[PDB]
């Protein structure tokens, strides 16, 4: 029960987000109406595969010179 | 126990001292009084709330009085008669501050201007509407028509004056121009009233072939200015000129009935929902209370009746 | 009210209380797009954060909605309520996947972004705000500020250590590299590093 | 309602300031 | 702000609501089940009151173990036999039980012959209780029923009573618009009194 | 939590409607538009 409660709640809530954005949408349309008178993005993957990968061997290996845990513990 | 809707003593009032056959009524703005006049010349003022005591008794006419109405501060009372005469009344006076006498023949009916200065528009059987000015012993305007006039109003603007008479069709008048600038087309006999909207929008019109017909007087319409036609009630061989009048909220309807009956009409449907018994000759007149809801209804029957309804 | 660099350092990303979130050359001025946090309403943006790979960034505001965008598209990429009270700071790790945000209400929140989904949470019982977070260059420690100075190793997410030497709320947590020093600034009027 | 009661009384202002307009424009062709 | 008026709205169909859960399905695509939902609720306490003891039951079950059993057999008494006879144990244990088992069968028979004088009185006794039970739960089943559909009544009827309201106005809105955009265009088209005007200045 | 449950589920249902009620109103007034200025 407490399970799919919070899969009720989750979707009512990202309902009200629909919600809010057609509602804003009939307003701006019913305001019209109320006043009517007569390479970038190749770099970035380019650029965020190369980052992204360089990451991977600082994500395997840590460096050997981090501070310990029992050090930070004397800050 | 049973519901209740106002501040009257009993769900109706009969009032009673009248002894000339009523044939106009009508509330003060601020809800603390009526008047009521007809064939016995004499004006009587009653108050609204607990025993309704007539309070005060105005004479001075002597022609019997076709029509009463209140200026819009409530400070004066304008009336009409068959004296040839317009009468203005001070209400804290109780006295004539001024008697309009220019009319050759029967005056049949006021209205004074809601706004700015007092003018009172008056239509009389010499067929002239004429627009009298407190300021000046001499009329404003003169409107001469060949044919008499009962019925008069102003729009809320007070610079079109709208006069229905004998022809049927109305000869509508615009005050910079001095002509008419449209008639409204509709009634098939004489119009015994005509009463103009709170917002000022629209007027109903009574008339003798016993229908009310509810008419667009607003600058622009793109068509037929008639908006509907409401019947039910009735005009006897008496040919009076039954009264009309709005509800403050515009959503009802009145209008005078020879038939007995108080009729009210719901504006868009032209339904009828009220039909009150209880007088016991022609309804000459009939009005709301301008902040609650009460129903005043004026007739041949001498008598006088308060009433409180479900406006809806 | 908060602006990010992005991981090339060759633009700059930028929020305001008109809730426009807008990206601009950091020389010329010009701008190549700028779109509405909440299109059609306004609502005030505490903070912002580039994922350090640059292609999306962490959106934070006075309705509590985490949004997360995407610059190829533009467009929202994921939305994450989380937290009971405005986002004063975000945090992305340079791992590429944990997330962390901080509020007014206490709570400190970690975030996994392979499935958008949190990890853990940690607050303190006081609900006292937090103005400031940072991770640290490696993503192992995480630093929180705000009445007081705490790190985190986030792997475990234990406290490690708490300081409260600033006289009024802290501003800024930053730190140096390998993690050997820990840098903070509070309204105190002070400057002040930390060392082992 | 309370959104129709409002957005009924922009428009009932709106037609009487442009019936005034109205009244101004056509009083001025004659 | 959740707004519908489902007595009112009655247009809506299940080729609508197909359509509105798409949209839903764009934004869950993007918004993702983050906050704790369950706050105003509390943390369960799945463990509260039990003993020591019965925490290895949950822990049994929860591993779905299966439920011990006791060995009843003593009731038909497995006989000995003269190569296991030669223990005193065995007998002492078979000897024994024939005995208790002797006592078990007489207080059967008492009872049984007591459950013999009584029990076909008192099932009847137990049946009258148990249909004053049920008469009593369908007598709540048909009250409750009826102040379900009552609050059904209640909306349709405060629903369709605004609903008509609604449809007026919204009807004299639309007739509003319409007539104040022409209005514009008349006064723009009146704005021809410059050329009298200019006529007028250059006659 | 079965309570807070059924209450969450005809909240969810009361949401969709809006959903489907304001796209035809949107839709509606933005034919409104195109009914007047064309």
């Amino acid at each position: 029960a407490r399970q799919e409660l919070s899969h009720s709640l989750y979707q009512h809530d990202a309902a009200c987000r629909v919600i809010s954005r057609l509602s804003k949408e009939l307003t701006a349309a019913r305001e019209a109406l109320s006043t009517l008178k007569p390479a970038i993005l190749a770099k970035l993957e380019e650029k965020s595969k190369s980052l992204t990968a360089e990451r991977k061997q600082r994500g395997k290996n840590l460096p050997e010179g981090l501070a310990k845990t029992e050090e930070l513990a004397e800050l | 126990t049973a519901q209740r809707f106002s501040n009257l003593m009993a769900p109706t009032m009969v009032l009673l001292g009248h002894e000339g056959e009523i044939y106009t009524g009508a509330f003060s703005p601020d809800g603390t009084c009526l008047a009521t006049s007809g064939y016995d010349q004499k004006i009587f003022f009653w108050n609204v709330y607990g025993e309704c005591e007539n309070f005060s008794t105005i004479k001075g006419h002597s022609g019997a009085v076709m029509d009463l109405k209140f200026t819009t501060d409530s400070s004066s009372l304008v009336s009409c008669g068959t004296d040839k005469s317009v009468r203005v009344w001070d209400m804290e006076t109780g006295t004539c501050a001024r008697r309009f006498r220019t009319h050759t023949d029967f005056v049949n009916a006021v209205h004074p201007s809601r706004r700015g200065v007092t003018l009172v528009a008056s239509a009389s059987d010499d067929g002239t509407c004429r627009v009298h000015d407190m300021r000046t012993k001499e009329p404003v305007k003169t409107y001469t028509n060949r044919y008499q006039q009962t019925a008069v109003t102003f729009n809320d603007s007070s610079d079109q004056v709208i006069s229905g008479g004998i022809d049927n069709v109305l000869k509508v008048w615009d005050m910079r121009r001095d002509e008419i600038t449209y008639t409204l087309t509709g009634h098939r006999d004489t119009i015994t009233g005509i009463s103009l909207s709170p917002s000022g929008k629209f007027i109903i019109s009574n008339s003798m072939d016993c229908t009310v017909r509810q008419w667009d007087i607003r600058p622009f319409v793109p068509g037929q200015r008639s908006v509907g036609v409401f019947a039910g009630h009735n005009h006897n061989f008496e040919k009076n000129l039954l009264k009309c009048s709005w509800s403050p909220c515009e959503r009802f309807i009145t209008a005078g009935s020879s038939d007995r009956f108080l009729y009210v009409w719901e504006t868009l449907s032209k339904k009828i929902v009220y039909k009150l018994p209880g007088h016991m000759g022609s309804v000459n007149c009939t009005d709301f209370h301008p902040k609650e809801p009460i129903m005043l209804s004026c007739g041949s029957d001498k008598r006088v009746f308060l009433g409180e309804i479900d406006m809806s | 009210t908060d602006i990010s660099l992005n991981a090339s350092g060759d633009y700059i990303l930028s929020a305001s209380d008109d809730s426009y979130w807008a990206f601009s050359d950091i020389r010329s001025g010009k701008s190549l797009c700028k779109v509405s946090v909440e299109p059609g309403s306004q609502i005030a943006v505490h903070s912002i954060e580039f994922h350090p790979d640059g292609l999306i960034f962490g959106t934070g505001a006075a309705d509590a909605v985490v949004k997360i965008w995407d610059l190829k598209n533009q467009t929202v990429a994921a939305a994450f309520p989380g937290h009971t009270a405005a986002v004063r700071s975000i945090a992305f790790s340079e791992n590429g996947y944990y997330l962390a945000t901080g509020s007014e209400d206490g709570e400190v929140k970690l975030w996994d972004l392979r499935k958008l989904k949190n990890l853990k949470t940690f607050a303190n019982e006081e609900k006292q705000p937090i103005n400031s977070l940072s991770f640290d260059m490696t993503g192992t420690f995480l630093g929180i500020g705000g009445q007081k100075v705490q790190v985190l190793h986030v792997k475990s997410w234990s406290e490690v250590v708490s300081l409260s030497d600033h006289s009024g709320p802290v501003t800024g947590v930053r730190f140096g590299e390998n993690a050997r020093s820990l840098v903070t600034c509070s309204l105190d009027k002070s400057l002040r590093v930390f060392s082992f | 309602v309370g959104r129709l009661q409002q957005e009924v009384t922009t428009q009932e202002t709106r037609e009487k300031d442009l019936q005034k307009m109205y009244s101004k424009l056509s009083n001025k062709q004659w | 702000l959740v707004d519908a008026l489902p007595y009112l709205d009655t247009e809506y169909n299940e080729a609508d609501r197909q359509l509105a859960m798409k949209l839903v399905e764009h934004e869950c695509k993007t918004f993702r089940p983050t906050k704790n939902y369950l706050t105003h609720l509390p943390v369960p306490d799945y463990d509260a009151f039990l003993t020591k003891c019965m925490l290895k039951e949950m822990d049994r079950m929860k591993k779905k173990e299966e439920m011990g059993k006791l060995d009843m057999s003593r009731c038909e008494l497995p006989a000995p036999s003269a190569v296991k006879g030669v223990d005193r144990k065995l007998w002492a244990k078979v000897l024994r039980n024939a005995k208790a088992q002797n006592e078990h069968l007489l207080m059967r028979q008492i009872n049984l012959e007591l459950m013999d004088e009584y029990a076909a009185e008192s099932y009847l006794q137990r049946n009258k209780v148990m249909e004053d039970l049920l008469t009593h739960a369908e007598k709540e089943l048909r009250k409750t029923k009826e102040a379900v559909m009552e609050v059904h009544a209640n909306r349709k009827m405060a629903q369709l009573k605004a609903g008509e309201k609604v449809k007026q106005l919204e009807q004299s809105w639309v007739s509003m618009v319409t007539n104040n955009y022409r209005m514009e265009m008349e006064n723009r088209q009146i704005d021809s009194d410059n050329r009298k005007q200019i006529k007028a200045l250059k006659l």
